[PDB]
């Protein structure tokens, strides 16, 4: 069909040609004239035109000033018109002598009718009607959308019509997909694979069990689906007799339930972060905290503070180093209560002196106090030292005096320093609050 | 001590007091009561 | 699995030499005694012959109809059974099978359609069947060989369509008479594949 059609049609050139523009059907159907007619609406903003020479070329020139698809077809010829209708033998029946019309099968889509129809003038006189009537391709694309069709694959070597299939959805509420065909200039399997990819992306069902048969590939362990987890927990109605224990009075006591919070948002720190502590014993706590402190972006500086060494000593030391982005008080780690007095805890005094030294050092950086099971998120053990919570006590007050100087407290388990390395960098720099 | 399967089909439902709060006399047996698990093993235990 | 896959059918004129190969994969070829059972189109099976196992002597027993004409062989190192069909006549148009047992036919293979006809490849002589006053049909007389396929309304009507199995004349040609039954103006397109001659038929009383 195509060979004989093209063969005979090779004589009409010199009289009429073809053009394909993406102008809206309104203006061109208004300004067409002198043996010029629209060969195929391929969208509300796309119309192929079949008109005589010296006016079809001027149609392209007008659309170049309309800043719209304007290409003089080098394959220009006669179709959808009368210059080809006269051949009621070669261009009407000789092309297709044998034909076997198919039944329902998978719904195809004819256009010269504007709807899905499989007549006997498809296998036989479809070209009779093609070189006679228009194509009304847009009407059939609307019918495709009406019959549930949205991804359009352009069987070609360059997008000219999927480009126009996207002006189908530039004014239609059913915005439809139009996988970008191999670009003008693309002719290799690298670009075909890039198309198969965007076909899958757009929604085209790809039988991937066909692309990988000649490859002789193997299946290897890959990560499973990352379920994006909500917190869908149903708290029971009769929890311990639907109350704390035995019934309820009109008054209501509050309680502290440590809720799993964020470890903070890790920001690359700067300046220095002082690991302020004692010097009595060697501390693996320091080596574990610092390994994520200079890796936090700052540098690590020790500040050996002694029991009531002075409300000022730490101040001039902090001024000696210079600007600090915050300090890590590791003086309240693995430290017994002096059995003389719980509130005479060596650390509490040094924490207070350090706080007021930063206040007097005009440094303005948030102080963090690492404590060793001073408190507990959950009763799984016994509070290692009730005196240590004293710091926590005054800690909850320090922020109400100096929000800039007080960062907070970071409780860590008794003995283990892994939690420091795992979280301190994010915790001290955390925007969680 | 004979090979004799017991295949009971039940539904969890809710019988006693919520195990978290336990009970007064039914404290260690509340679990052994509200479990379709032992609703086939209890039978295979009594008969052997 | 055992699979006795065959090969070697085709079209010849009476008095030719044709080869029938039986590829045996799945069993020890040398233990069984392969046999070749003929089934002329649409009648009962007739046993052509069988070669004994190499360990059973290898004596080949043939029919009375094909003694002195056909000879059967076997090879283990190449693991193929042979029906060597020499001096064929019109009777050999048939679906020859290869079973894996002289007295106990087993796998049977698939079915090698061998045809011995004196005809040549010509398209159909599509002759319509006008209704009496009813059903509407159309002949396909004088075509050769089989394949053949006939639709109605070009594969649109499938209910009531009866494509009568083909028929051999004494001239070596074939004749299908495909007929639909529906009260009415219908079309029948016959496509003789070997010659690619698609003829179409419009019928009225």
């Amino acid at each position: 069909v195509v060979a004989l059609r093209s063969r005979v049609i090779a004589t009409m050139p010199g009289n009429k040609g073809m053009a394909s523009i993406a102008a809206p059907a309104g203006e061109v159907r208004a300004r067409i004239g002198d043996r010029v007619e629209i060969a195929a609406v391929n969208g509300p903003r796309s119309v192929v035109v079949a008109g005589d020479s010296d006016e079809l070329d001027r149609l392209v020139a007008s659309c170049t000033t309309e800043c719209i698809r304007a290409k003089r077809l080098a394959v220009d010829y006669a179709s959808h018109s009368s210059h080809v209708e006269t051949i009621r033998d070669a261009l009407h029946a000789e092309l297709g002598e044998d034909f076997h019309p198919l039944p329902g099968f998978v719904p195809f889509f004819s256009t010269v009718t504007g709807r899905w129809t499989q007549p006997d003038e498809l296998d036989a006189g479809y070209w009779y009607r093609n070189l006679r009537r228009t194509v009304r391709f847009a009407d059939a694309v609307r019918a495709l959308a009406e019959q549930g069709y949205r991804t359009f694959l352009e069987v070609s070597a360059h997008p000219i019509l999927t480009a126009a299939i996207e002006e189908i959805g530039d004014g239609s509420g059913a915005d439809l997909s139009a996988i970008h065909s191999l670009r003008r200039g693309d002719g290799s399997l690298a670009d075909f694979g890039e198309a198969l990819s965007r076909a899958f992306a757009a929604g085209v069902a790809v039988d991937w069990e066909s692309v990988h048969l000649g490859t002789g590939a193997r299946r290897v362990p890959l990560p499973t689906y990352p379920f994006q987890r909500e917190r869908v927990w149903l708290e029971p109605k009769p929890v311990a007799r639907r109350s704390t224990e035995v019934d309820e009075v009109s008054a209501l006591r509050y309680r502290i339930e440590w809720r799993p919070t964020g470890a903070g948002e890790p920001a690359r720190l700067d300046g220095t972060w002082l690991v302020a502590k004692y010097a009595g014993t060697a501390d693996e706590t320091s080596t574990a905290a610092r390994e994520a402190l200079e890796s936090a972006g700052a540098r690590v500086r020790e500040l050996v503070v002694d029991a009531r060494c002075g409300r000022d000593e730490l101040a001039e030391r902090l001024r000696s180093v210079g600007e600090v982005a915050g300090v890590l008080s590791l003086l309240a780690v693995d430290e017994a209560e002096p059995e003389e007095a719980p509130l005479a805890l060596a650390s509490l005094a040094d924490t207070l002196s350090l706080v007021q030294a930063m206040v007097s050092a005009e440094l303005g950086c948030p102080l963090w106090t690492v404590t060793e099971s001073a408190v507990a998120t959950g009763p799984f053990e016994r509070v290692r030292n009730a005196a240590h919570g004293a710091l926590w006590g005054v800690g909850r007050v320090i922020a109400l005096e100096n929000p800039a100087v007080w960062g907070g407290l970071v409780d860590v388990p008794a003995g283990s320093v892994a939690e420091l390395a795992r979280h301190l960098a994010a915790v001290v720099s955390g925007g969680a609050g | 001590a004979s090979p004799t399967g017991v295949f009971v089909g039940l539904i969890p439902q809710e019988y006693g007091p919520r195990l978290a709060e336990g009970g007064e006399g039914v404290e260690g047996y509340l679990m052994t009561g509200t479990t379709t698990s032992v609703a086939s093993g209890r039978i295979a235990y009594t008969l052997g | 699995e055992v699979q006795l896959v065959q090969s070697g059918g085709g079209l010849v004129q009476p008095g030719r030499s044709l080869r029938l190969s039986c590829t045996a994969s799945g069993f020890t070829f040398g233990d069984y005694a392969m046999s070749w059972v003929r089934q002329a189109p649409g009648k009962g099976l007739e046993w052509v012959g069988f070669i004994r196992s190499k360990a059973y002597g290898g004596t080949t027993e043939y029919a009375a109809s094909v003694k002195g004409r056909f000879t059967i062989s076997r090879d283990d190192s190449k693991s193929i059974a042979y029906l060597q069909m020499n001096s064929l006549k019109t009777e050999d148009t048939a679906v020859y099978y290869c079973t894996r047992g002289g007295t106990l036919f087993d796998y049977w293979g698939q079915g090698t359609l061998v045809t011995v006809s004196s005809a040549s490849t010509k398209g159909p002589s599509v002759f319509p069947l006008a209704p009496s006053s009813a059903a509407l049909g159309c002949l396909v007389k004088d075509y050769f060989p089989e394949p053949v396929t006939v639709s109605w309304n070009s594969g649109a009507l499938t209910s009531g369509v009866h494509t009568f199995p083909a028929v051999l004349q004494s001239s070596g040609l074939y004749s299908l008479s495909s007929v639909v039954t529906v009260p009415s103006t219908y079309i029948c397109n016959v496509n003789h594949k070997p010659s690619n001659t698609k003829v179409d038929k419009k019928v009225e009383p």
